[PDB]
């Protein structure tokens, strides 16, 4: 499974959670940005790996990373 | 989806009486005929079209040929057995072991047979000679 | 599934990325599951030992082959009359043309000759007859034996060495330098005076014998009370230590004598070296000492950290070695054709050329591996705060000054040389080849003076040889540089200007892929956390503008190109250089090397003809038929590289899962399942085969060519010279 | 000439260094 | 003075690569 | 209790261990010492409980009988070890030695008559029963 | 005891793998490539050192009698299969008994393969000439 990371330069766009086309991600409540929250990744298992969250975020350098890591059936992307 | 070529009658029947798929067969007996039949028409491009086809031992170097197309073919059924360990009766890993066995020896006995008959077809007409 | 044992992550893939990847980072020890690092360094002293035994291996092979199959002795007795044989064939897939064109004339079987000069090599050490090389055989495999044991033995948990072990930087230089190069050397100086001079004086020595048998009639009295000039001396008895220089006229080769006082010189000077370090005894250099005190005002902390930066870094000291060896390759390649040392190894061409072009291949593999090695320290073992301003952290500090530059010289070489080929190959078609841009390589020239070279108009700066080497070689060095026939110092043209400019492109453009590649493995505007994601990966996807190939082992992957089109220039032009020479066509190729249709036309037109009709349907086959065959196959193999360098992964899994959903609704086939799910190669993964079929396919391609048109038009020449006075 | 002694020979040397081989590539696992 | 060992060929270029890709196959395959 | 020091030798148990039956003797040790194996070759008895799987009766009777004759170890315990796993006690039977007379066991294999008053064999003919009845 | 013959990983390895301790084979196939690797060279030693061997029937006088040599061990083997009685799957009665016939298969089978390529190993270099 890939590692999703959030870094604290999170503003709290939600533009990730949104690109993410496997519902990896959401959104809690934070303090440390005036949104008053930050993306998460509980839902890793689910991640293809496609950086589709890396292409929405919108800070310099990315406030999300994913990291690929070992394959599975799910992150591989296989109907078989 | 369900097309005209997944779903005619006696060509279903046809397909549910191959020995892989014919109802009370043990896995050697399935191996043992899918062998026969294999190895008996094998032996025709090897006779006929093989280096030596025109010389007189045409037809015992596509013998020999055949068997050795059937030992390593052999080598991985009885390999692919060995590591199965998927389903119940015929997909058993000694179902497909059995299978191996059976695809072995038929095979280079339906060979041998198809090699006997080519060799040995003017004895078919040598009553009236 | 349990393959791969050192990689929990890749054994729990259920993909046929499984079996790929535990092949591709099988050796790769540093990242295996639960490696540390005194295991690491006590399973690589074990696998050395496995690496050399198969060195020494293939040395007995090669030895046994020639005694059992090839013709040494018949070859002994006629060296320009008989072809060396590498070993005899037995394919059943021969057909009678083919048995006969391998059966060399009143042979008993098809044969292979040899083109990698062993019998040069053999009998100028002074081997003589088949039971020299069938006990080289067995010796050689004894040998193995002893270091297969040897590395089984250091596997042991009572003689595993400690870390402190192989850390001991001083002792293995030391040892090194003094045993493993200085004693050697001079155990090969013992056996050239003892075995290979007396061979060639036509005395046999072997083991029966050689105790018995003074190599000198003086022997060892002048050694010892310093009269040394006596094995110089012709008047008493045949000399065994000569400096007289230069090649002998007789053989076109190095003198043996020379040879040996070679060796027995540098043996002292590796020796004395090996003497620098402190170890045990109290006296010796301190390596951390000599780096700390070298600190000037420009370069900031000098060479301080340098130390524990190299000796804690297993792909430092790698990247070093390799770039070493690397350079040494290639002078052993420039250096076997323009001072060859085996006897009858210059008349066989095929042999010089095979030679040459082995050897550079080999320098350009050893060259990119070094960069590569290179890029990986600095994402894997490269510490910032341990280099603080010291001279490897200053070089990234200016890398874009470096990379920019480096940019620079690769456009302001490719630009002028590809446009005075052009201009030349314009000129010529339009009927003007007065107007070519012919610039005299006068420097290179300067370069021949400065050694003996009499070139008209063109000064011996500081007097020539006679004042700048006044030694005893003087003689036989400026009368084998200016002889006709002797291979050193070629003559060189406005040709010779225009490719060495040419491989200077090739050097400076893959020397920047490369150090680009060294330099932001760590980071770059467009991926600045890129060492977190390691050497080789495939991309980080298509955002910010897309970043493919972004990684240091794209670059090596880019730079592999580049590496076999310069030595690919580099081989070319020795090629076509010594063809020339070889059959009499220089003023051929002074013309016509120019302009880039000559190097078309005269150089790979006209020489691909023998090959090319190695088969055919008039003529049936000859010798050359297996290099027409693997000639055509190095061009499948090549084009193959490029369906994978251009077709990229995604089309290929679309059409897999179309495979699959076959697989499975096939009757009498879906009852066999694969156990590994079928996927297509990754992203790396079709890098990585496509250049392999692309490196391969060029290596076959030419070595298929490189062979076949020497050994059909320029097989065998004289070597013989009259020296120059 | 390498008689059909000295081919029975390298092989008995051959297959001693195998079995060096083998026992290093076994420790080496 | 044609020196060689058909069997020898047949067995370490045909019989064993064959065998040692059935053992290979059992090693990546187990378990 | 553990098992006496030793390495290990060719001499102990088989197939017959694993089947029909095996040995287990059972001592105490007040020091831990060197003893010769029945099996072949030495081991060393702990400071403890000693326990030791044996193929044979008589090589745990051999053991008992070292271990009194040398080391004055008297409490030796022999029991019978059934493959199922259950454990048989078969000696000493009573807790009382063999040697020493005890009221309380039953006389078995008594012939109330001098050797020489055995019948003869043709009174014995065409039966089971033999002469030593 | 343990010994450095009783514990070596890649000895452990090829024991574990040859067909009489392979996981995943049935019987039959255990028999069949044990009997087909013991015909195969046993011919050898019939072929070349037997009464006839000096004359042109020497390998079929070998041949049939590596055949003989199989079927009295597979009598041995057979009744030993009969008698068993003691333990499950590869020791099972069944189990010893399709071993038996397997062995007898492969054997003859090896035997006769062998007797091929030593009376037609002519024919592989038959297209030189
Ligand atoms: C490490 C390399 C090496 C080794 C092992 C040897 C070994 C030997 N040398 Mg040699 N030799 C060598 C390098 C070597 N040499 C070099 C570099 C030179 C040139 C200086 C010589 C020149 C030389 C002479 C002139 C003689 C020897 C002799 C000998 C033999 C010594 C016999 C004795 O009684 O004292 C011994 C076999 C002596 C001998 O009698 O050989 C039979 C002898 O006379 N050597
Ligand atoms: C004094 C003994 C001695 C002798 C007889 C030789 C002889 C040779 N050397 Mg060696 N060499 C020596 C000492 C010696 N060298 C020393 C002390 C070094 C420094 C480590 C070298 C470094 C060296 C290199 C790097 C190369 C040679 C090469 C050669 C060959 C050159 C052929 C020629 O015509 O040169 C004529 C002689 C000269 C032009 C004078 C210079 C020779 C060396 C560089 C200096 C030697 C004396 C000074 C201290 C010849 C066999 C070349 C070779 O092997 O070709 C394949 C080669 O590439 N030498
Ligand atoms: C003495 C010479 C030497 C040694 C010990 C190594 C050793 C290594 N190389 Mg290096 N390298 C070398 C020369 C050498 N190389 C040369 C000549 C080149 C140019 C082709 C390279 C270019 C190179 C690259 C691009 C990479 C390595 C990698 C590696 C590591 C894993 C090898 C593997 O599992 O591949 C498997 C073997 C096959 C698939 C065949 C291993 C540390 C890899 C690595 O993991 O680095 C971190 C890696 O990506 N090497
Ligand atoms: C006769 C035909 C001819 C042609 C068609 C070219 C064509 C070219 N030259 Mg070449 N060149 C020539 C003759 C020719 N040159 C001669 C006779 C010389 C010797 C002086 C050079 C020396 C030369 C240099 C040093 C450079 C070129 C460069 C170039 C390329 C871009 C030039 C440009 O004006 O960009 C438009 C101009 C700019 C983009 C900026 C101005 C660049 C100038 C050259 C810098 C001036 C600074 C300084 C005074 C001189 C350089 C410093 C130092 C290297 C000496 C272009 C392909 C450039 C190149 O190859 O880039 C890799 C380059 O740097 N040429
Ligand atoms: C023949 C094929 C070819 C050619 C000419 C080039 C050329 C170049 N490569 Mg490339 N390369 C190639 C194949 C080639 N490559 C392949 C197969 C690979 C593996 C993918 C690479 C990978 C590679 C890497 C990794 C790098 C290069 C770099 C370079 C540049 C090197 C510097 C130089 O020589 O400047 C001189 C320029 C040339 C010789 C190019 C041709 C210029 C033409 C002739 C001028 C056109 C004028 C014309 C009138 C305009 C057209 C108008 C028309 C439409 C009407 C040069 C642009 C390097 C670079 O960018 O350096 C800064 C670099 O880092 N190459
Ligand atoms: C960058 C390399 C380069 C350099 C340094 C030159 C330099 C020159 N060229 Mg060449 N040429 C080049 C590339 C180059 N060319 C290329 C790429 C082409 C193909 C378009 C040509 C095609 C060409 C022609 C047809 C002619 C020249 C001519 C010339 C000369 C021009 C003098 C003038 O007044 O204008 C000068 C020596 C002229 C000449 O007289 O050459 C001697 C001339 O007639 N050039
Ligand atoms: C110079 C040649 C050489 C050497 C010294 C090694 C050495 C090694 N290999 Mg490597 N290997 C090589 C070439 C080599 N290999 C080649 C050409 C490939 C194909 C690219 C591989 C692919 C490979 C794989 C897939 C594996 C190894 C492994 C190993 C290690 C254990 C070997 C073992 O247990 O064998 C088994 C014993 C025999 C084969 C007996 C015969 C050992 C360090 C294994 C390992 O675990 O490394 C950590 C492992 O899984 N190698
Ligand atoms: C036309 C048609 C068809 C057909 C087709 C086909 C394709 C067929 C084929 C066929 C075949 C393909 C056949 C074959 C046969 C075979 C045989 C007949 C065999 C025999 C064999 C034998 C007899 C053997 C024996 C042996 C030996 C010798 C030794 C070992 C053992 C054994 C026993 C094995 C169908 C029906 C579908 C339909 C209708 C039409
Ligand atoms: C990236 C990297 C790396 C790599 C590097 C490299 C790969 C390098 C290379 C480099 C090289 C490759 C170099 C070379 C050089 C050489 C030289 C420096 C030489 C010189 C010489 C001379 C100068 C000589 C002189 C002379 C002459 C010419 C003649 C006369 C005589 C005399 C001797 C005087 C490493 C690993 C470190 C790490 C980090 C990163
Ligand atoms: C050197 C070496 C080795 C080896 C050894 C040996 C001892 C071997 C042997 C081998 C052998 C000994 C082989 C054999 C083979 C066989 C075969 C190849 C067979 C075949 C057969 C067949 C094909 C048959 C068929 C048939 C028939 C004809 C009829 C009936 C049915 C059947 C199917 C059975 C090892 C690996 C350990 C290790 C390394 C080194
Ligand atoms: C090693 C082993 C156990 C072998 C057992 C025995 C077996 C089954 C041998 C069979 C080997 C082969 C030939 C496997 C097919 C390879 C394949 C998926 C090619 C399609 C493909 C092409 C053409 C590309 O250009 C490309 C470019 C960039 C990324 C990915 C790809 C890519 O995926
Ligand atoms: S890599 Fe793709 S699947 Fe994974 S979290 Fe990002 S958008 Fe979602
Ligand atoms: S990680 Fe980037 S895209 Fe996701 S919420 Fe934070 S700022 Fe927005």
């Amino acid at each position: 499974s890939h590692s999703v990371k959030i870094y604290d330069t999170c503003i709290g766009c939600t533009q990730c959670v949104r690109a993410c086309p496997l519902d990896v991600l959401e959104m809690v409540p934070w303090d440390g940005n005036k949104a008053g929250t930050i993306a998460s990744s509980p839902r890793t298992e689910d991640c293809v790996g496609c950086k589709r969250c890396e292409t929405a975020c919108p800070t310099d350098f990315l406030s999300i990373r994913v990291y690929l890591g070992a394959e599975t059936t799910r992150s591989m992307g296989l109907a078989y | 989806l369900l097309t005209p070529v997944n779903n005619s009658t006696a060509i279903r029947w046809f397909i549910d009486n191959l020995p892989i798929n014919r109802v009370g067969m043990d896995e050697f007996t399935r191996g043992l005929e899918i062998g026969m039949a294999h190895g008996y028409w094998l032996i025709g491009p090897f006779a006929l079209l093989g280096p030596l086809r025109n010389t007189e031992l045409g037809l015992v170097a596509g013998l020999v040929s055949t068997i050795g197309l059937l030992l390593i073919s052999t080598i991985g059924l009885s390999g692919y057995a060995s590591l199965v360990e998927d389903v119940p009766t015929e997909f058993d890993r000694k179902g497909w072991s059995r299978l191996a066995g059976g695809f072995l020896v038929g095979g280079v006995g339906g060979a041998i047979f198809a090699f006997a008959i080519l060799q040995f077809f003017p004895l078919v007409s040598a009553i009236a000679r | 599934t349990r393959f791969p044992k050192f990689s929990q992550d890749l054994a729990q893939d259920p993909t046929t990325r499984r079996i790929w990847y535990g092949i591709a980072t099988a050796h790769d020890f540093e990242s295996h599951d639960g490696m540390t690092e005194e295991s690491l360094y006590q399973k690589l002293f074990a696998t050395h030992f496995g690496h050399l035994a198969i060195i020494f291996l293939w040395s007995s092979g090669n030895l046994f082959h020639i005694a059992w199959q090839g013709n040494f002795e018949q070859w002994v007795s006629n060296p320009t009359g008989v072809v060396p044989i590498a070993h005899a064939i037995w394919d059943p897939h021969f057909g009678k043309g083919a048995v006969e064109a391998f059966t060399p004339e009143g042979g008993a079987g098809p044969v292979n000759a040899a083109y990698s000069g062993l019998y040069y090599l053999y009998y100028t050490l002074g081997m003589r007859f088949n039971s020299d090389l069938y006990q080289g055989s067995i010796f050689l495999m004894v040998l193995a034996t002893v270091f297969l044991i040897a590395g089984w033995l250091h596997l042991q948990p009572r003689f595993r060495p400690s870390l402190a072990w192989f850390k001991n930087a001083e002792s293995r230089l030391n040892h090194h330098l003094s045993a493993l190069f200085g004693v050697s050397s001079l155990a090969f100086a013992g056996h050239m005076i003892h075995v290979a001079i007396p061979a060639a004086r036509g005395q046999r020595v072997d083991w029966s014998n050689f105790l018995n048998t003074l190599p000198h009639p003086a022997g060892l009295a002048p050694f010892f009370t310093g009269n040394w000039g006596v094995y110089a001396d012709p008047q008493a008895g045949p000399p065994i230590l000569t400096f007289i220089g230069g090649l002998n006229p007789a053989t076109g080769t190095l003198w043996l004598t020379d040879i040996a006082h070679h060796h027995l010189a540098i043996a002292v000077i590796f020796i004395i070296a090996g003497h620098m370090y402190r170890t045990n005894f109290g006296i010796g250099h301190s390596i951390k000492e000599i780096l700390d005190a070298h600190k000037g005002p420009l370069t900031g902390e000098g060479h301080r950290g340098l130390y524990d930066t190299i000796n804690n870094s297993l792909h430092f000291q790698l990247g070093l070695a390799l770039a070493s060896l690397g350079v040494v390759t290639s002078l052993v390649a420039q250096h076997t054709y323009a001072l060859p040392a085996y006897f009858y190894m210059p008349q066989d061409h095929t042999t010089m050329a095979a030679l040459y072009t082995h050897h550079q291949y080999i320098a350009g593999f050893l060259m990119v591996g070094a960069f590569a090695h290179g890029a990986i320290f600095f994402v894997r073992d490269y510490d910032p705060k341990a280099n603080e301003n010291n001279v490897l952290a200053r070089m990234l500090e200016h890398k874009e000054a470096l990379i920019s530059h480096l940019s620079w010289v690769s456009l302001f070489l490719g630009f002028h040389t590809l446009g005075l080929y052009v201009h030349n190959d314009v000129m010529l078609a339009f009927g003007r080849p007065e107007d070519q841009l012919l610039i005299e390589p006068v420097f290179a020239q300067f370069v021949q003076v400065q050694s003996g070279k009499i070139i008209e108009g063109i000064p011996a700066l500081f007097g020539g040889p006679g004042v700048t080497a006044p030694g005893e070689f003087l003689t036989g060095w400026l009368g084998s540089v200016n002889a006709n026939n002797s291979p050193i110092f070629l003559p060189i043209g406005p040709g010779d200007f225009l490719v060495h400019h040419a491989i200077a492109l090739g050097l400076h453009t893959t020397t920047l892929i490369l150090v680009k590649g060294a330099l932001d493995a760590r980071g770059s505007k467009l991926m600045p956390d890129k060492k977190d994601f390691g050497f080789a990966f495939p991309c980080d996807g298509p955002g910010r503008g897309g970043t493919c190939d972004i990684s240091a082992w794209d670059a090596f992957y880019l730079a592999v190109f580049w590496m076999l089109n310069t030595i690919g220039w580099v081989t070319f032009y020795w090629h076509w250089k010594w063809i020339s020479i070889w059959g009499d066509n220089v003023a051929q190729f002074n013309a016509s090397s120019t302009y880039l249709m000559g190097w078309l036309r005269d150089y790979l037109w006209a020489n691909s003809a023998p090959l090319i009709g190695g088969y055919s349907p008039s003529g049936g086959t000859n010798a050359l038929s297996v290099w027409a065959w693997m000639f055509l196959f190095g061009h499948l193999v090549w084009a193959t590289g490029f369906m994978f360098l251009i077709a990229w992964r995604g089309y290929w899994q679309e059409l897999i899962e179309t495979l699959v959903w076959a697989h499975e609704r096939t009757p009498l086939a879906n009852l066999v399942r694969w156990k590994d799910k079928p996927v297509a190669m990754s992203i790396v993964q079709g890098r990585l085969v496509g250049l392999a079929h692309f490196t391969i396919g060029y290596i076959l391609t030419y070595a298929a060519f490189l062979i076949a048109s020497t050994a059909a038009l320029y097989p065998n020449g004289p070597a013989a010279f009259t020296p120059a006075i | 000439v390498v008689s059909g002694a000295q081919v029975a020979i390298a092989f008995v040397v051959a297959l001693i260094a195998g079995i060096a081989a083998l026992l290093l590539s076994t420790a080496l696992g | 003075s044609y020196n060689v060992f058909p069997a020898l060929v047949i067995i370490t270029t045909l019989v064993v690569p064959f065998m040692a890709a059935a053992a290979l196959l059992f090693i990546i395959e187990r378990d | 209790g553990s098992t006496p020091l030793f390495g290990g030798s060719t001499g102990g148990l088989l197939r017959k261990a694993q089947i029909e039956e095996k040995y287990l003797i059972v001592w105490n040790s007040k020091e831990e010492q060197v003893f010769e194996m029945p099996t072949g070759g030495a081991a060393t008895m702990v400071a403890g409980t000693n326990v030791l799987y044996l193929a044979r009766k008589e090589q745990c009777h051999a053991l008992h009988r070292q271990l009194v004759s040398t080391f004055k170890i008297r409490d030796s315990k022999i029991y019978r070890v059934y493959p199922n796993g259950e454990q048989v006690l078969i000696f000493p039977m009573d807790g009382v030695p063999s040697e020493k007379s005890n009221p309380g066991r039953e006389v078995v294999g008594y012939v109330p008559r001098k050797i020489g008053d055995n019948p003869n064999p043709v009174d014995v003919k065409f039966t089971g029963k033999e002469t030593f009845d």
